[PDB]
């Protein structure tokens, strides 16, 4: 039992916004709609096709749709090991930091890619009627 | 110090190969060719300049795998709603770490790909 023009799967409410946002403001929207709603969060092969395909309907085109998989900044508790020792000294171009994961639309919305948060893109909101 | 054709630096043997492989299987040749060998690894004991100076010129000079592979972990990522990290789909083959001569730094890469390699184990 979900509101007008939202769709459900496993008892859960869900809508694809075509209002290009930032993480953290389409975060921040999914929150108002309804109490609980959040960015969509994907658990398991089932929903992730539920939801590529709710996207694939009601979004005209665009690259990535943002799902809530963020970064929980915790990188000095998270230190990554070589075949051995700890990863300290680094050399890599890290442009900007991508704190944020969307879908994308080149693999059919299936999978996750790694992308700045400050990009705007549209979004998928989610939550429980039972509050 | 080192075994016959391992270069020397800072108690750490290094031999270069150029044979073409995956990540993984790089890995498991470096742990046959000697005891406690592995991809290198860089700490910046100014490894880097030796190992492209010196144990890399015995070497086509390019792209040689680096012994990292930073896959996405959930230490460090987490679902707004506050649901569990179970199912994943970001992509894992992504992000074996690699050394770009031409570029004179790291890279992430698909480790499926295939890369020379240099080898390290401490003496």
């Amino acid at each position: 039992m979900c509101p007008p023009g939202w769709s459900s799967n496993g008892v859960y409410c869900y809508m694809l916004f075509k209002e290009p946002k930032t993480w953290d403001e389409a975060e921040k929207f999914c929150n108002k709609q309804g109490k609980d709603g959040h960015l969509l969060s994907i658990e398991s092969k089932k929903e992730e096709i539920l939801v590529d395909i709710v996207v694939s309907e009601n979004i005209g085109k665009m690259y990535k749709i943002w799902t809530g998989l963020s970064e929980r900044s915790k990188e000095q508790h998270c230190s990554s090991r070589w075949s051995d020792g700890s990863f300290f000294r680094s050399y890599e171009i890290a442009i900007r930091y991508s704190e944020c994961f969307v879908l994308e639309k080149q693999s059919v919305f299936r999978t996750w890619v790694a992308t700045p948060c400050e990009n705007t893109f549209p979004f998928m909101c989610k939550y429980p009627v039972p509050r | 110090n080192c075994l016959p054709d391992w270069s020397v630096y800072e108690g750490y043997c290094y031999k270069v190969f150029k044979e073409r492989m995956n990540w993984a299987d790089a890995e498991k040749f470096c742990t046959k060719q000697h005891k406690d060998g592995h991809l290198v690894s860089f700490r910046n004991s100014k490894e880097v300049d030796f190992v492209i100076s010196l144990a890399f010129p015995m070497l086509k000079n390019d792209l040689v795998w680096i012994g990292l592979t930073d896959y996405w972990r959930d230490c460090n990522w987490e679902w707004s709603d506050g649901a569990q990290l179970d199912y994943k789909a970001w992509d894992n083959e992504r992000h074996c770490f690699i050394y770009k001569n031409t570029d004179n730094q790291w890279t992430r890469r698909d480790c499926t790909w295939t890369f020379s390699f240099v080898c390290k184990c401490p003496a």
